[PDB]
């Protein structure tokens, strides 16, 4: 069944860790990820900010590069 | 839901596709 068309998902998601990364440092770091809870105005714990970095690989790159995101955004790869 | 006037909002589905 036809849904999604364009590739630009990948457009959607490097314009998105760009909103997160003011730096232009090429990581989202906790503090571009607690900058981004800031900016939406949700009030989270510093807990769940570690979670989600966490989450978005301490195996390999530490913090979260535009690899990390799209394995964090490709993990719903209908899921 | 992001649906009239999209003045902002779409760091939200980033943000709470990664937290929610």
């Amino acid at each position: 069944t036809q849904k999604m068309s364009e590739k630009d998902t990948k457009e959607e998601i490097l314009k998105a860790f760009k909103l997160f990364d003011d730096d232009e440092t090429g990581k989202i770091s906790f503090k571009n990820l607690k900058r981004v809870a800031k900016e939406l105005g949700e009030n989270l714990t510093d807990e769940e900010l570690q979670e989600m970095i966490d989450e978005a690989d301490r195996d390999g790159d530490g913090e979260v590069s535009e690899q990390e995101f799209l394995r964090i955004m490709k993990k719903t790869s209908l899921y | 839901r992001a649906d009239l006037h999209h003045q902002h909002s779409v760091l939200h589905r980033a943000l709470q596709a990664w937290v929610t």
